Order: C-alpha cells, then structure tokens, then sequence
C-alpha cells in the first residue's frame, strides 16, 4: 500500500521560523501540521509510525481539524514481483 | 481528526480555557516544562 | 554587570526595532506593534 499525507485546511504555508511567522497569516490553523512520512510504501502486515508534529503561532486558537491519508495498491511493486 | 488548544501564557497559568478532561495535563505543563518551545536564533 | 549586560542587549535590540521602525506616524507605530506581534519577533 502506497500511503500519502494529505491536510484539508490544515496544510502548512508554502518547523516554521520563529522570526518570519507572518507566514501564518490568513491560515485557518494558525500552526504547522506536519508528519515524518508524508508518502511512504508499505508491505503487508507492516506498522509503521507516524510522526504527527504541529507548531503552533502567537494567536490562541482552537482547532478540531482532518487530516486525510490516501491508501492506494501499488502498482509498481506488485509488478516487481511479477 | 486531530483536536488541540493553542493557549496563551496568561491563559494556561490561570486555566482560563483547558477543557475539565485535560486541566491536569494542563496543569503540569504549567508548573513543570512539559511541551517543547524550539528557539532556534534571535535575529539581532 | 547585569545592568551593563542589560544595556548592551537592549541597544541592540533598539537598534533592531529602528531598522523595523524604518521598515514599513502612530498608526506606523500601531501597525509596527501589531507585525511585531503578528511575527512573533515580540516572543522572543
């Protein structure tokens, strides 16, 4: 299974610096969601962790946020093994 | 769905708005340092 | 030697503010608060 991050209105802007946090503005979040494997490949019968990592800005705020992973057959590897 | 409270220093020390369920982690992160605040460099 | 360390760490930091203060009357000292706020330079 090829595994993809994906945040609906939690993506960060395009973690963060402290000085140059203005970024943020106009974000809903108002933070940097982040997590270690943003699209990895996995066997079956594989856990893996994911790191899920938010840094927060200088406005208070309360979030209650979804954050999507899109899980797909791979293709190439069952391929590779054919 | 991921839920969190991004509290000011004031807000946290006073519990002004920590929900009941997490007062006491809350409370602990107060008096003892348990969230990270990565400093990085001061620009000056 | 603390209000001398004081004094140098505040003359630099002045001298920071100044370059932000040229950067950008009391609505440019408003709005100066409020970037510096808003950019979290005012944290650290």
């Amino acid at each position: 299974l090829a595994f993809d991050w994906d945040l609906g209105c939690l993506a960060p802007p395009p973690l963060l610096p402290a000085s140059q946090l203005q970024l943020l503005a106009g974000r809903p979040l108002q933070g940097a969601l982040a997590i270690s494997p943003a699209a990895g490949s996995l066997e079956p019968g594989e856990r893996l962790v994911c790191r899920v990592s938010l840094h927060a800005g200088v406005t208070p705020q309360v979030f209650e946020g979804e954050v999507r992973c899109h899980v797909r057959i791979d293709d190439d590897a069952v391929a590779e093994a054919e | 769905t991921l839920r969190g409270r991004i509290l000011d220093e004031r807000q946290l020390g006073a519990l002004r708005y920590v929900p009941p369920h997490e007062r006491a982690a809350a409370r602990a992160a107060v008096v003892a340092g348990a969230a990270w605040v990565p400093p990085a460099m001061v620009p000056f | 030697t603390a209000v001398d360390e004081f004094k140098a760490k505040v003359r630099v930091i002045a001298r920071a503010l100044a370059e932000e203060y040229k950067a950008v009357a009391e609505g440019r000292h408003k709005a100066l608060i409020f970037e510096l706020n808003r950019s979290g330079k005012y944290a650290q």
